[PDB]
RNA sequence: UCUUAAGGUAGCCAAAUGCCUCGUCAUCUAAUUAGUGACGCGCAUGAAUGGAUUAACGAGAUUCCCACUGUCCCUAUCUAC
RNA sequence: UAUCUGGUUGAUCCUGCCAGUAGUCAUAUGCUUGUCUCAAAGAUUAAGCCAUGCAUGUCUAAGUAUAAGCAAUUUAUACAGUGAAACUGCGAAUGGCUCAUUAAAUCAGUUAUCGUUUAUUUGAUAGUUCCUUUACUACAUGGUAUAACUGUGGUAAUUCUAGAGCUAAUACAUGCUUAAAAUCUCGACCCUUUGGAAGAGAUGUAUUUAUUAGAUAAAAAAUCAAUGUCUUCGGACUCUUUGAUGAUUCAUAAUAACUUUUCGAAUCGCAUGGCCUUGUGCUGGCGAUGGUUCAUUCAAAUUUCUGCCCUAUCAACUUUCGAUGGUAGGAUAGUGGCCUACCAUGGUUUCAACGGGUAACGGGGAAUAAGGGUUCGAUUCCGGAGAGGGAGCCUGAGAAACGGCUACC
RNA sequence: GUCGGAUUUCCAACGGGGCCUUUCCUUCUGGCUAACCUUGAGCUUGGCGAACCAGGACUUUUACUUUGAAAAAAUUAGAGUGUUCAAAGCAGGCGUAUUGCUCGAAUAUAUUAGCAUGGAAUAAUAGAAUAGGAC
RNA sequence: ACCCACUCGGCACCUUACGAGAAAUCAAAGUCUUUGGGUUCUGGGGGGAGUAUGGUCGCAAGGCUGAAACUUAAAGGAAUU
RNA sequence: CGCCCGUCGCUAGUACCGAUUGAAUGGCUUAGUGAGGCCUCAGGAUCUGCUUAGAGAAGGGGGCAACUCCAUCUCAGAGCGGAGAAUUUGGACAAACUUGGUCAUUUAGAGGAACUAAAAGUCGUAACAAGGUUUCCGUAGGUGAACCUGCGGAAGGAUCAUU
RNA sequence: GAUUGACCCUU
């Protein structure tokens, strides 16, 4: 994303207005929030030029609910990318487990950089797609 | 499906009813109004198992109508209107008033009080939000609405209100070194002179909870309900005072005062 | 007769899902407003627990909003111009949110005039003074003099017409200028 | 509708329809006892089996604990309310190894023929 | 055993080869000496006098179906010579 | 009740099955069948078809009664009715029944709505307004007519029904009485630069378009384009708070401030206490609900995380434009490819996707063990679905309702 | 010592709270003023924080394993209970008998999953190596 | 180059049982009711039947995968007299 | 003097194949039709209200006779809000159907081919002994039938053995 | 190493 008007409608964060009367620096505004629950706004979500509506911090979706973590295995999709979820699930007759894995789809601000194979957590939104729930609050792997 | 029920079946009511699974295909249904549905118990059942005053149905009807019973200090001619926690239900006839309260077990117990005490009751916060006209506000626990609170009452403290008019006769804070009642849980019943609480950024906070014989516990917040400060409490409580003594123990006090 | 669940769609994996309900009367879909321009006409639909709905077909005046100047007027809409949803919402003159008309500008001149006092285009002493100390700071930018002497201003509307009735919006200045200008004369 | 209304039997049969060592000994049980069927003897040594297994999921738990003492001392109570088990020895062999005898002999028809009021057990 | 050396094997069939014959059964039709599939003591099928099968090809013979229509019901009109 | 027995051989040890044995809130059937209690009972095949009879209608002291319905009281000619009916309300969306469909679908436990609606219910009352504006009108008060009451419409008919003499709305629009502080403004003047007395419109939310009070933790330096509290020009700026949660554009209000204007009581019952410059006037209580509306709840809808039987004689699946995410919009009560325009082959998959089957509704849950448990769960409780099958919709808070309508076999 | 709840020299043992053994319970700024340098003739005015709160930070990640809503309703045995005993439901019981009073209907969670919590054995790609490692 | 101690890795052999097994026999077929080092494949009474069918490979012969209906009380494993 | 195998013959049953563009049921459909309800520009009733000029009529009024006949009810022409029941402009939801593309699904079928059974059928004697040619495996060919033969292999052999 | 092929009834 070199360019933040590449699309036909004009990119703006909802109800934050710039006056154009002042000439000084900081010309322009940008709207971020806490995320909450500990994790730490990233300096490029304080001060990138993005818009991204389902931002944690710069967008108006509110992180609330389950808290996942995963490593992402595919990045090819447009602010949005699947992480798998390793776990064992338990077999009581046979008293042992079985590597199981649910690839759940999750939106990746363009805050974090991420590539295939980092670690990252997410947290659970209001629906965002059809399949995505939950946006990406921090990359753990490099 | 299609419309919110209007019947309850048997077995299907909150167990803390003590109701019998037999003689009857059907449960008294409470109503929308101050309290829950499972956290209720309706006038219906109040009146003909927990006092046996009216024998079934129709006199509890009867009575209900007839305009003997007075519930928070007004009347509530609902056959099952529900009466849930902490409410006064008052008799003129027999001049005999109730405080609604769980016993030691978690089953709402007959609690006789005098005129003094069923003046007031006392009820947690749920929220204080600033309502319209800009008014400060506190919902509390009992669907009531306080209006223009002190700035200091916040969420979880509770108000002892005269239940005559609006004024804020007193309120109880949140903090360690306060007595509670606990209510819900395995715990619903007993008194906490609590320690100390853990947030757990996120939700669901919990309390630990030591009751008089230094039996320590844990319970949700939500679930938690303070009613006094440290020693005296600020309500009168049923025997036994809820402190959830083991059943060898009470096999031991049966046996003792046989 | 329009549906709005997801049980009639395939599965994220691709699976056909079958069918397990009938079409619900809680997930309906309407209509489209479609709404035009000249002759207003609200049609009022009943919804969910009452709730009035104020569907606009052929809506004529709004309520446009001039942020920087901080004023707000009714003025009727001389035709929409560039859409970033559909070109051929814009070729059949048809309002949705978020689309960009033209307006006739009179109220705005009519409010500069008797708020500033300085001449678009082409007394007691107290008023003067007063519109003196308003003054200058009259000088926003130059696109601005010149769609006002044009006597058209852009302006997009950021209400929803089939939903409340009401073709409100808002002028556009700054940044959404430059672009959308840019993107009217780029061809 | 209507809860239900719970109902168990109170009877087992044996595995072996006929084992003669154990039909000798029921018809005899029957005999000096009184009774009209095998269907007794199928209920008593039913509540024997019940009481045992009992006794051996009490003693499963580990010693002191607090619900394996409520519900030994509450079977024992039952025991000696009954009146079978010693009313000064707390030992457990008797409850770990009741027996059929014992609840016959225990039983109100055979108590007329022991205190004498009928002077027969089928008079009784 | 006899004529005359051997007795028709594999296959195929009322077959372009079966008289009896419009064979018998099934299917196709409202109705079928037609068609196809079976059945074979087959007048008189049959193995380089080649047997059986076979994709593709065929101005080859045959049956049915869809489309199409003056073949027909049932004819009428027009043009040139 | 941690158990075995008979059958291959002339006989013998064995894997190995057959048979026996004992249970089944599993069913059927045969013979028999005297007492005490609760008793399942057209589930299995046909979610096949149904004659009939019934199963949702219902009012108080408190919406309308002037019915050729009814019996009528009296030291009041100062207002006691009951009530077969029919209009406005409310319900009929609860019950009850059946498993047909449905195998990440329902469902179970756990989440979330900071992503939404919610009739009744509870706590809570709504003074800011004549938007042609010191009068274009009734506030000891309104305007409109189908419902009742009397002949007629078709044969074998049905919960079919029309134009007349009438009637109040709680059936439907417009309207009003509060001279209780105050901002934004239009403007006679001294001829600016501490300025000031005169007359009138907005101040509730339904559209959310602009800034905010919506902060939050320490010491020195002054000339501004546009002056505040201040008053001994050398007397200071400290008071700029109207907020809990982890998180917000969350929760009031002001300089802008729209509309075809649901609304801001043109409502019904019950014993008259007080004021008089003496009226069929003035002031004062106990009871019922539409309606700005704000909060668990009865609720519903979406919604995390994990978990479902058989099958690879199902290995690749998802398509011109939904199968992929993004941008904008529409529709929703609300998020969201739920759908529309442009941009990729994005998404799932041997950790079994996709497809097929189920004589598969799911769960709570019978029958055994301190652990082998294998089956079954149509069925009393909870969540689903359906009312012959599909589809569509009105009313309604709530329905894709089928004992509600609109269309075939 | 109370005609078997009575525990001092209790020297026969312990996850965990503290000390030495190279072996510490996260910055830096504060409010009660942080396990205390501070004798008022006998429950204290300032050195250091996490055993509540503030903001950047880490249980890099698990699996695993005791402690509380977790299978909303009846069961599992019941302090007890005469429906003719019993299956069963939760009843029931006692007066100086004209009065009247009252115990009680709780205890196991039916796999896996998500929560908070203590622990480190049992298995590590992760660190810092052709130093874009730590104060 | 042979001869002798003798390690190591192979093809194998030689007498009870430490043990195993139903036995024949086996230094593995042992360390398995005192039952768990890791892992793959296969079997679940005899037949029907390695058949039918569907795939798939093959020029074909056939190979791999691979049933049910139905029938059946034995069929089998060690040679004890 | 045991046992035993296959063809052939008799009887019944079972499944398999099978021409029949075989047929009947429910899912998605390239394409083409399309009922009903729902969203949308427009034609038609009626009672309501303001006004200065045109008729028939229940006391013609300032000199009661040429001039205003009194909102008192009646009649056409001037301006507007409550039904958008005959179509449809554009649509969307979407019931009901074909030649063709599947479900181990169900089901008819002339005929074909195999398997299974019981006390007494015919022909041979293939196997069990060195079963009289050791048996068996794979493969190929042949033959009334078991089977025979070639080639390679095995011992489960009739040899654990050569100096 | 020739020709010896066959033999209907029960634990």
């Amino acid at each position: 994303e070199l360019t933040v008007q590449s699309e036909r409608a004009f990119q703006k964060q909802p109800h934050i207005f710039n006056n154009p009367k002042v000439k000084t620096s900081k010309r322009t505004k940008r709207w971020y929030k806490n995320a909450g629950l500990g994790f730490k706004t990233p300096k490029t979500a304080i001060e990138g030029s993005y818009i991204d509506k389902k931002c944690p911090f710069t967008g108006l979706v509110s992180i609330r609910g389950k808290i996942l973590t995963g490593t992402v295995v595919s990045t090819k999709m447009h602010r949005t990318i699947v992480i798998r979820r390793a776990y064992l699930h338990y077999i009581p007759k046979y008293n042992r487990y079985e590597k199981r894995h649910k690839n759940v789809p999750v939106h990746v601000s363009p805050a974090f950089r991420v590539q295939v194979g980092d670690i990252v957590t997410v947290g659970q939104c209001r629906p965002i797609s059809k399949t995505v729930r939950f946006n990406v609050v921090k990359v753990s792997a490099a | 499906a299609r419309g919110p029920k209007k019947h309850l079946k048997r077995l299907a009511a909150p167990h803390h009813w003590l109701l019998d699974k037999l003689s009857g295909c059907y449960a008294p249904r409470p109503s929308a109004g101050p309290h829950k549905l499972r956290e209720s118990l309706p006038l219906i059942v109040f009146l003909r198992n927990r006092l046996k005053y009216a024998l079934n149905g129709r006199e509890v009807k009867a009575i209900l109508m007839q305009r003997h019973v007075k519930v928070d200090g007004k009347v509530r001619t609902d056959t099952t209107y529900p009466a849930g926690f902490m409410d006064v239900i008052t008799l003129d006839a027999t001049n005999e008033n109730f405080r609604l309260v769980y016993d030691v077990k978690g089953r709402f117990a007959v609690h006789r009080i005098t005129d003094e005490e069923a003046s007031y009751k006392l009820g947690k916060v749920k929220k204080v939000q600033l309502g319209k006209k800009g008014v400060p506000y506190v919902v509390t626990h009992d669907g009531r609405t306080i209006r223009y609170p002190d700035p200091n009452i916040k969420v979880n403290d509770t108000v002892k209100i005269d239940l005559a008019s609006g004024k804020i006769t007193d309120f109880i804070k949140f903090d360690a070194g306060k007595l509670v009642y606990v209510t819900g849980g395995r715990n619903l019943g007993r008194i906490g002179t609590i320690v100390h609480k853990e947030r757990h950024d996120g939700g669901f906070d919990l309390v630990h909870i030591k009751d008089s014989l230094d039996n320590t516990f844990v319970t949700r917040l939500n679930n938690v309900f303070v009613i006094g400060e440290q020693g005296k409490p600020y309500i009168s409580l049923p025997k036994g005072k809820g402190i959830k003594l083991s059943i060898a123990e009470e096999r031991d006090r049966r046996r003792a005062q046989q | 007769g329009i549906s709005r669940d997801s049980r009639h769609k395939r599965s994220a994996t691709g699976a056909k899902r079958a069918q397990f309900r009938k079409k619900r009367k809680f997930e309906l879909g309407r209509q489209p407003a479609n709404t035009k321009i000249g002759a207003k006409r609200i049609h009022s639909v009943r919804t969910r627990g009452g709730n009035k709905k104020y569907r606009a077909l052929r809506i004529e005046t709004g309520n446009f909003s001039w942020a920087s100047e901080g004023i707000s007027k009714k003025t009727r809409i001389a035709g929409v111009v560039y859409h970033p949803s559909n070109n051929e919402l814009v070729r059949t003159n048809t309002l949705t949110k978020a689309a960009i008309v033209q307006i006739d500008a009179t109220p705005f001149r009519q409010w500069f005039e008797a708020h500033y006092g300085q001449t678009l285009g082409k007394k007691s002493k107290n008023a003067e003074r007063k519109w003196a100390a308003r003054a200058a700071s009259a000088k926003i930018e130059s696109s601005v003099e010149s769609q006002f002497s044009a006597g058209r201003l852009y302006a997009c509307i950021s209400s929803r017409p089939g939903q409340s009735g009401r073709c409100d919006g808002y002028i556009l200045e700054g940044e959404e200028l430059a672009f959308y200008l840019r993107r009217l004369t780029a061809k | 509708p209507r809860a239900p209304r719970t109902y168990s039997k109170t009877y087992s049969t044996p595995k072996r329809p006929y084992e003669s060592s154990r039909l000798d000994a029921e018809l005899k049980l029957a005999g000096e006892f009184g009774l009209k069927n095998k269907k007794e003897i199928y209920r008593i040594s039913f509540q024997l089996s019940k009481i045992r297994r009992a006794a051996r999921d009490l003693l499963t738990r580990d010693e002191k604990d607090p619900k394996r003492l409520f519900e030994g001392n509450a079977l024992i109570r039952r025991l000696v309310r009954v009146g079978v088990l010693s009313e000064d020895k707390k030992k457990l062999d008797y409850v770990l190894a009741l027996k059929v005898e014992d609840f016959l002999e225990r039983r109100l028809q055979t108590q007329v023929y022991k205190l004498g009021l009928a002077k027969s057990v089928h008079h009784a």
